[PDB]
């Protein structure tokens, strides 16, 4: 049983009754866990952390901001929605599930052949870095200019003075 | 607490001073005169809720 | 309530004490009165206990929960409250409770049984044994507080020992023994709107079809100070009832729109707020809580009540019998269901349903 | 039985392990609320507990089990969620950054080469965890307290995180382990005696410890983001609070105190040369030695948590975060161009081996 | 619907101990109650000069820290109410309320002669006559103010009686 | 002030002043027709707004918002008792302070009414009820003054020795409860035991810890016990290592400074106009001293410095309290080394006790016994303003004397009230933490406060 469809499951059901600005902060907290999670037990064990990492610090400043703009408006407001209509969507929308239709490739598995030729082992992150830094080292100055920008841009955009 | 004489004779001759004093008025005194002839009192309530401790 | 319970300032009681009373009804004021409330502790006990206490009658109050006693205490002036540790398996403890008392008011009586008590040994087995020991220590009077379709010969084991528990009472105590049918009785932390205002309340299909006369709690405690300072209610049944009949379907439908759970579409049947269930599935759940839970739930004889509507036995006497108005549900149902509700903390703006809008309302749940 | 019994010890022997490394945890941060009570009443000239079991060592007992046995506060049964989600996110971070703490060489639950990134990430869920608890909530010193919490956080976070990468950085390496066993010849005490007196205040800012206490500062906000808290949700919270005292104190013995490694190489020689190598009993004494080398070195930093809660006032949180964006992170990125600077000149860039 | 009630069965502060359940619920009774009694959480409630006698309990003196004792802000960690000091008309009810928001268990001592009956200001138009009159009171301390060793011999009073609390054991022979 | 049309109770129209010209648009028109042409259908086109939100005077109608409120009630600990502060806050910027007291009050000025002289003596015990023996001595100092009387030099002496030691044990309560507010909880600890060495001689004097009815009018209740002094010198050859390891944490420490340095400014015009007095009014620059002011028992005969501020600042006073600390250790050696011998109360048996054995012989002596304790002593009619150096400030009361047993009037002046009275006028500007700095500053005990 993958037990992540149960999870989605419940995420989606949540994002449609949703009300109020703290539940959305949740749902987006709702939505990285799983993403971590599966990133984490499949393909990338360094981008699962790397998104912890950075996401987690958005969040935090994320959830500061609702704080100082919460409103009295969705607390006392009334929704209708249907517990039968929100359940039919979802039964809806669980039935296709295929994000694609090559129906071989998805179906038919496939393996990879090891060889020793690599011995110089090391993680991803090492040779991401080596061509970051040295082939792809034009966008790395190019990211290092646009953080500059968001420094001047952000002070001017709140600061008063 | 009340004091007697080396005899068991209590000390107290109802003189009704301590409860002039009391600051708080804990103290409540009732006397007579005793079947002896003695002037005694029967009645000598200490409210120790009321009681400020103040040895007056 | 009032500033002095009783007519005069003087009291004979039938056992032939003089009772003269002192002050203007304050809580340092005194009636002159000892009486002993058994099962002070209870819902009705807190009830009957501060309103005998403030005014300064003497109150005996048998326990046998040492952390609910305490806040009685609170009620009455210094020496005025005072507490028996006792058991209605124990005869010395309640002999000692009725030893110096001249009124006893017994009110304990349970719905349920346990491991250590039958609903015979408590409705009878205990009114039995109380009304004798207040004879034998010459009580003036004694008030015995049954249900309200008490009935000797009743399908349900709880009216049935309440019925039964009424005629134990006058065969020992004497026909002088007074005895109370109150309703089902709301106020704060009351058992027949608690199971109202839960929102997981399993079968409630069949469980909330009764219907009832529910009545004012602090009615109820104000009409046993009468009968306990009024001599002329000796011998006599009280059946203390509300004017307006409700169903607990309605009630229950009328509570979730005070409570606002309403507000979703969807969120009161996600959440629990109906649970059908068939009534044999009602019956096994019951049953197995009996011996598996340790804490009174729905049992078996709850469920079989649930058909059974209240009859007012017209033969008995009323609260004009006793000079009194019964209070309306409508104009206390909203202040006694207001701590339920959800956001309320003057979010935008309160809905106080005045006695005039909960009849609305009421109209409105009954409209299909 | 028999054979069936015996390899069935060996079906559940691992799950032991974890269950004996979940007590071994669990001991520490019981005995450190005693230790500091201890700690503290002495530089205070009284006694501390000493009348909860024999000279108080039940007094972590006593504490748990009588918030265990108290009634939890909340407006319905139904409302768990409010007042429980937010305590089992912040215990479950700090337990689960312990996975990549090694006892000894090869001692950790994870070992992996982001090991480093692994204990980073996890312990920033668990500041999101404190502020769930100030959730529209209507008690105004818990909404004070979750705005605190989060002006800690942007104090902290760049600091410690660029610290670990420094530290990192000099062994070209994110595995917690390795970065022990580079420290054979050196510790990174005596090379980066700065970073780890900024180590030790990130720490103390981010277990939000005094001076930096602005959180749950009593004499200001009562208790914080813990004022409407009581029994069990209060337990998770003041257990998992406790564990990251004992995680940053472990930490700080890891990054600049060799970790794991002897005081003396020629004493731990001498003390495992008594016991046979073929026999069991060897490598009992040798995990004893090499978790006690650790526990020496985490001891001392848990008692100079307890140690500058008893010697200094506590600072006010907008002062902190001019301090750490003013003063720490000017010095951080300064020596994040030194240590580079300085091992390409010698021809000493490190690699991993 | 007959029934046959015992007349000799004792009280529950005096019932011996007779089968193995007796002494289950007893030990399950003690361990809980050896807590409580460790684990002294009074909240800060200090009110008047009856306060500076329960500061120097927690001075290294008497340092009631030893005993498990520790003063909690918040009504939600705290399990005994200290009032120590006078109770005003203006304060009562903000009192109640503080006292309400306690968890169960919870237990009040009252300290000095202005929270035990009025004390010095018994006949004043704005002191209330005894803190009993608000909330219940489990001990009450005398003296103006109790010295620190008469209020460490209170709550060595209340934690004697929550050693012989019988929650549980009520539950089976009471209930 | 008056509900008008764009600003009452519930809401305001708010609009600027309008810094660019008035420009006039007539004849509106598009390209299909004029404005008024279709102006019935544009109120759902938002190109077709001819009112711009940018404008300086564009109508909005805002709610009126109740700025951020927090109760720093009762159940607090710094506030230290009962103060049901309430601040309204901008985030943790403090806008407007309001002190709400009478937690505390018990119509002490009341109950004094009907009590002799003697009798309303403890009642001043509880005003400060950790300075206790100085607030008996202001009562006992306005009775003398009123009944013509004097105490002889030994009393005097002894209202000065332990006047000071009041005075330290209130800078202990002071300073350290400040600085435990603060968040060094260890020197409370440490100071706390230097407390409970000098309770003990409250006790031996006079038999209780805290309340001693001690000083009364005509000198003091009892004699010093033999070998008093001896243990009063010995305390104090190590008092002075206590203050100094108090200094080794507080005085120097960067984040003590941090917490009191430029907070709670108090200008020395500002000072004098609040009636602020005591070490509110010297941190200012003021150097004003009742103990010199208006001498009074015995402190003419002993030597003593004055500390004075220059910034006005919660630093500031913290140093001149430990000052004070020190120069009352100084005092307290004087007085130790020149107590004189003779008679502690006044030689009048219609104002102080005869001795018990003299009573129990000397007729003369039980009727005046029996009167005093029966009826008090007459004081001749008039009126008073009597004010001492209390370590919080300036204590003064106002007795009335009717030629009565009883006092008329008794208005007690509390050096707490008016820098209480003072804390919005201080406290705005500065933070949530800043007013647990400027409360403990002001050492306010509210007994005294509200009395
Ligand atoms: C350690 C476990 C922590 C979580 C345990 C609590 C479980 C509750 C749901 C957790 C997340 C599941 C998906 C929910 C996404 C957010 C949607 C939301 O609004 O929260 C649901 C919660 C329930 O409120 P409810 O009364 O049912 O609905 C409103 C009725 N008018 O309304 C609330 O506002 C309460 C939310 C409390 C704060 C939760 C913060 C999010 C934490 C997510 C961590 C786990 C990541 C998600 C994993 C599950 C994915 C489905
Ligand atoms: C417990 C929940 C475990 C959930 C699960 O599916 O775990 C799978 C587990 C696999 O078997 P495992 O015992 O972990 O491997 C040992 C090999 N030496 O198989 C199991 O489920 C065994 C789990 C039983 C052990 C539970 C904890 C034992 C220690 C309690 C003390
Ligand atoms: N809606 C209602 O409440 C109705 C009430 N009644 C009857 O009114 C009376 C008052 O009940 P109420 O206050 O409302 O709610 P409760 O259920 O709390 O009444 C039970 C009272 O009697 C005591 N009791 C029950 N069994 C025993 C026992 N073996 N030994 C000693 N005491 C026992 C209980 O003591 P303890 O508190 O220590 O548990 C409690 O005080 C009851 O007898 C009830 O049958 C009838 C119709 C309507
Ligand atoms: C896990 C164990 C929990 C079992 C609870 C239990 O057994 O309790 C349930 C019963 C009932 O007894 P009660 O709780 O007084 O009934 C009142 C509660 N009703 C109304 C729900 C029935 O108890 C017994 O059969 C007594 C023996 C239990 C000894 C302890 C085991
Ligand atoms: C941890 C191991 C040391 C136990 C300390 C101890 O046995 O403590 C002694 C205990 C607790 O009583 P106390 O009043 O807290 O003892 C403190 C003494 N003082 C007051 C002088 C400081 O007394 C008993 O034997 C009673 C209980 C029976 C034994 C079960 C003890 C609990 C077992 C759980 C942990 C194994
Ligand atoms: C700063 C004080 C700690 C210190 O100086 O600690 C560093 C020093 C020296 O050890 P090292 O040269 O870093 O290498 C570590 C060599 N061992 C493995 C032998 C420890 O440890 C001690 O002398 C202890
Ligand atoms: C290049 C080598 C780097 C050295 C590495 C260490 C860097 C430390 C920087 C400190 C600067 C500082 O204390 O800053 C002070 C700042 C702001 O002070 P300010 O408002 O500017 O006043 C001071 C300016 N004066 C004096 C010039 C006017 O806040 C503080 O009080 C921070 C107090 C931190 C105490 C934390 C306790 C840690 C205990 C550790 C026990 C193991
Ligand atoms: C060689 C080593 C020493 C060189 C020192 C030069 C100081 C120049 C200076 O301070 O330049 C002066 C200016 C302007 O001064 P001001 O304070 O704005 O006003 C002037 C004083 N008044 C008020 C009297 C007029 O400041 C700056 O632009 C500060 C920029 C410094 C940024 C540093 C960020 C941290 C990076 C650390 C590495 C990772
Ligand atoms: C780990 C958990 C350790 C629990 C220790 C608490 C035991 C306790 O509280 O023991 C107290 C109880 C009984 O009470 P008693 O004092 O013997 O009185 C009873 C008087 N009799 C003996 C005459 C009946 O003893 C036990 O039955 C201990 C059994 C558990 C081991
Ligand atoms: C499993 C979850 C985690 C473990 C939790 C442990 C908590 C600690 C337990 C509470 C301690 C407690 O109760 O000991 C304190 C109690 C309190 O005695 P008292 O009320 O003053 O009366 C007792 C005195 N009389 C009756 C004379 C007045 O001493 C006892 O009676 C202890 C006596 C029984 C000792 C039996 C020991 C058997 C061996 C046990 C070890 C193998
Ligand atoms: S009445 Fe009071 S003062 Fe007079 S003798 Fe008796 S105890 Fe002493
Ligand atoms: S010590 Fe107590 S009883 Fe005696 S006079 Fe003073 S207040 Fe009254
Ligand atoms: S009882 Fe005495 S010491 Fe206690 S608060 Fe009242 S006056 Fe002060």
């Amino acid at each position: 049983m993958n037990l992540e469809i149960l999870d989605l499951s419940i995420l989606g059901f949540y994002s449609l009754i949703s009300s109020n600005s703290f539940e959305s902060i949740a749902i987006l907290v709702a939505t990285i866990m799983p993403v971590i999670t599966e990133l984490w037990y499949n393909y990338s064990q360094l981008f699962a952390l790397l998104y912890t990492l950075i996401y987690v610090g958005a969040v935090v400043i994320l959830f500061v901001f609702i704080l100082s703009v919460i409103n009295e408006k969705e607390e006392y407001e009334y929704e209708y929605s249907g517990l039968f209509i929100l359940i039919l969507v979802l039964l809806l929308d669980d039935l296709d599930d295929n994000e694609s239709n090559d129906n071989d490739y998805n179906n038919v598995y496939i393996t990879d052949y090891a060889d020793w030729f690599n011995n110089y082992n090391e993680s991803d992150l090492s040779v991401i870095g080596n061509l970051l830094f040295t082939e792809y080292a034009l966008l790395l100055l190019i990211i290092s200019f646009i953080l500059l920008m968001s420094i001047i841009g952000l002070i001017l955009i709140v600061k008063k003075d | 607490a009340l004091r007697r004489y080396p005899s068991g004779e209590e000390r107290c001759i109802a003189c009704k001073l301590c409860e002039a004093v009391c600051p708080a008025q804990a103290i409540t005194i009732e006397a007579e005169e005793r079947i002896d002839g003695s002037r005694r009192t029967y009645k000598y309530d200490i409210d120790m809720t009321k009681c400020i401790y103040c040895g007056y | 309530v009032s500033t002095f319970p009783l007519k005069s300032d003087i009291n004979i009681t039938k056992s032939g004490k003089t009772l003269l009373s002192v002050g203007q009804g304050g809580r340092s004021s005194r009636t002159g009165f000892t009486a002993t409330v058994f099962g002070g502790t209870g819902f009705l006990g807190r009830v009957v206990v501060s309103k005998l206490a403030k005014h300064g009658t003497n109150v005996v109050v048998p326990f046998r929960n040492d952390r609910a006693r305490r806040q009685l205490k609170v009620n009455g002036d210094l020496g005025v409250v005072n507490f028996v540790e006792f058991d209605i398996r124990n005869l010395k403890s309640i002999e000692d409770s009725v030893k110096y008392s001249d009124i006893v008011i017994n009110l304990i009586g349970t719905e349920h049984f346990s491991k250590n008590f039958s609903i015979e040994d408590v409705n009878i087995g205990a009114a039995e044994r109380i009304a004798k020991a207040a004879k034998e220590a010459g009580v003036s009077r004694l008030i015995h507080v049954s249900s309200y379709n008490a009935n000797p010969s009743s399908s349900s084991d709880f009216y049935a020992t309440k019925g039964i528990g009424e005629q134990v009472v006058r065969d020992n105590f004497g026909p002088d023994a007074t005895i109370v049918r109150p309703a089902p009785m709301y106020f704060r932390n009351s058992p027949f709107l608690n199971e109202l205002l839960q929102i997981k309340a399993l079968g409630g299909n069949v469980i909330f079809k009764k219907e009832v006369y529910p009545v004012h709690a602090l009615q109820v405690g104000e009409a046993i100070e009468r009968i306990a300072f009024d001599d002329a209610t000796a011998g006599q049944t009280y059946e203390l009832f509300g004017k307006e009949r409700y169903s607990k379907k309605e009630l229950r439908e009328m509570i979730k729109h005070i409570i606002h759970i309403g507000q979703r579409g969807y969120y009161p049947y996600s959440a629990g707020f109906y649970l059908p269930a068939p009534e044999p599935f009602l019956y096994a759940f019951a049953l197995i809580r009996q011996y598996i839970s340790s804490q009174p739930r729905f049992n078996v004889d709850q469920l079989k009540r649930s058909h059974i509507n209240q009859e007012i036995d017209q033969s008995a006497k009323t609260f004009t019998d006793l000079g009194m108005v019964p209070d309306e549900l409508s104009e206390y149902l909203y202040r006694y269901v207001k701590p339920h509700i959800s956001y309320t903390s003057q979010t935008q703006n309160r809905t106080v349903y005045s006695k005039e809008d909960i009849e609305k309302l009421r109209d409105y749940v009954n409209t299909p | 039985m028999l054979n069936n019994l015996f390899d069935f010890i060996e079906y559940i022997e691992y799950w032991l392990i974890i269950v004996a490394f979940v007590a071994s945890v669990l001991i520490v941060v019981a005995y450190l609320t005693v230790a500091e009570r201890k700690t503290m009443g002495y530089m205070q000239r009284r006694l501390g507990p000493n009348a909860v079991g024999y000279y108080g060592v039940l007094m972590a007992v006593a504490d748990a089990l009588k918030l265990l046995s108290k009634e939890i506060v909340l407006p319905h049964n139904g409302d768990i969620i409010y007042v429980m989600s937010g305590p089992l996110i912040s215990l479950f971070s700090v337990l689960l950054s312990w996975a990549v703490i090694p006892f000894g060489p090869g001692l950790s639950l994870l070992d992996s080469e982001y090991s480093i990134i692994y204990l980073l990430a996890s312990g920033s869920i668990g500041v999101f965890g404190t502020v769930i608890v100030g959730w529209m909530s209507n008690s105004k010193y818990t909404v004070l307290a979750t705005v605190r919490t989060t002006a800690q956080l942007i104090s902290y976070e760049l600091v410690l995180t660029t610290v670990v990468f420094i530290i990192a950085l000099i062994v070209s390496s994110l595995n917690i382990n390795v970065i022990i066993e580079s420290q054979y010849n050196i510790w990174y005490i005596i090379p980066f005696f700065p970073l780890c007196l900024i180590f030790f205040i990130s720490a103390l800012a981010e277990t939000a410890r005094p001076p930096f206490d602005n959180v749950e500062a009593e004499s200001e906000l009562v208790s914080g983001h813990m004022t409407e808290l009581s029994a069990s949700p209060f337990v998770i919270f003041f257990l998992s609070e406790y564990c990251s005292m004992v995680l940053m104190s472990t930490l700080t013995a890891i990054f600049f105190f060799g970790g794991y490694l002897p005081f003396s190489n020629t004493i731990h020689h001498l003390i495992l040369n008594l016991f046979d190598q073929h026999s069991i009993y060897y490598f009992i004494i040798e995990g004893i030695l090499l978790s006690g080398y650790l526990a020496i070195k985490a001891n001392f930093f848990m008692f100079s948590f307890v140690w500058i809660r008893a010697a200094a006032p506590r600072l006010r949180y907008d002062l902190l975060i001019l301090f750490c964006w003013y003063v720490l992170l000017p010095i951080v990125f300064a020596i994040v161009v030194f240590a580079p600077g300085i091992l390409y000149c010698f021809d000493a860039l490190p690699v991993i081996i | 619907y007959s029934s046959d009630l015992p007349t000799d069965i004792p009280v529950l502060s005096k019932r011996p101990h007779t089968n193995l359940l007796d002494y289950t619920f007893t030990t399950f009774d003690k361990m809980k109650n050896w807590a409580r009694k460790s684990s002294f959480w009074p909240m800060t409630f200090g009110l008047a000069c009856c306060a500076v006698e329960m500061m120097h309990v927690s001075a290294p003196r008497y340092d009631q820290d030893r005993l498990g004792i520790i003063f909690r802000a918040s009504p939600r960690q705290s399990d005994i109410m200290i009032v120590a000091g006078t109770v005003t008309n203006k304060m009562a009810p903000a009192l109640r309320q503080v006292y309400d928001q306690m968890p169960y268990p919870r237990w009040v001592i009252s300290m000095g002669s202005c929270a035990n009956g009025g004390g010095y200001y018994h006949y004043s138009y704005s002191v209330v006559r005894g803190v009993d009159r608000i909330v219940p009171v489990d001990i009450y301390v005398p003296g103006c103010p109790p010295t620190s060793e008469a209020l460490m011999y209170g709550v060595f009073q209340l934690q004697k009686k929550m050693m012989d609390g019988q929650t549980h054991r009520m539950w089976y022979r009471s209930y | 002030a008056a509900q008008t049309k764009d600003n009452n109770d519930f809401y305001d129209v708010k609009t600027k002043k309008n810094d660019f010209f008035p420009v006039q648009v007539d004849g509106i028109e598009s390209s299909l027709g004029k404005y008024e042409e279709f102006a019935k259908d544009a109120h759902e086109w938002e190109s077709w707004n001819l009112q711009n939100e940018d404008h300086p005077e564009y109508p909005v109608k805002r709610t009126k918002i109740r700025h951020f409120t927090l109760n720093f009630g009762p159940q607090h600990p710094a506030a230290h008792g009962v103060l049901r502060l309430i601040l309204e806050l901008h985030g943790e910027e403090i806008l407007r302070s309001d002190p709400h007291v009478g937690l505390l009050h018990r119509g002490t000025e009341k109950l004094i009414e009907s009590k002799t002289y003697m009798q309303a003596l403890p009642y001043f015990d509880r005003l400060d009820y950790v300075s206790m023996m100085t607030n008996e001595q202001v009562f006992s100092l306005a009775v003398e003054k009123l009944l013509n009387l004097e105490v002889p030099e030994r009393g005097q002496y002894i209202r000065t020795l332990f006047g000071e030691i009041t005075r330290v044990l209130n800078h202990l309560m002071s300073v350290l409860s400040h600085a435990m507010d603060v968040g060094a909880l260890t020197p409370f600890l440490w100071g706390f035991e230097e407390r409970e060495k000098l309770m003990e001689f409250y006790e031996r004097v006079s038999g209780a810890r805290l309340h001693s009815a001690y000083v009364r009018p005509g000198g003091v209740s009892q004699d010093l016990p033999a070998g008093l002094l001896d243990d009063i010198y010995m305390w104090a050859t190590q008092f002075g290592d206590r203050l100094d390891e108090t200094e080794e944490l507080l005085t120097d420490s960067r984040i003590w400074k941090q917490r009191t340095i430029g907070i709670g400014e108090v200008t020395a015009e500002d000072a004098l106009n609040y009636g602020l007095s005591g070490v509110m009014l010297r941190g200012s620059g003021v150097p004003f001293d009742i103990r010199k002011s208006q001498p009074y028992d015995a402190y003419d005969k002993v030597d003593f410095d004055i500390a004075v501020g220059t910034k006005g600042d919660c630093y500031d006073r913290y140093l001149i309290r430990m000052t004070e600390f020190r120069q009352s250790l100084r005092i307290i050696e004087q007085c130790c080394n020149q107590m004189p011998p003779g008679p502690v109360k006044v030689e009048d048996f219609k104002v102080a006790p005869p001795p018990r054995a003299l009573m129990k012989e000397d007729m003369e002596a039980l009727i005046h016994h029996f009167l005093l304790y029966t009826k008090g002593y007459a004081v001749p009619a008039g009126e008073t303003y009597t004010a001492i150096e209390a370590p919080k400030g300036e204590m003064a009361v106002y007795v009335v004397s009717d030629g009565s047993e009883r006092p008329y009037r008794c208005k007690i002046r509390a050096p707490g009230f008016a820098h209480l009275g003072a804390f919005d006028h201080i406290a705005r500007g500065h933070f949530l933490p800043d007013a647990v700095a400027i409360i403990g500053t002001m050492d306010l005990v509210f007994g005294e406060v509200d009395r």
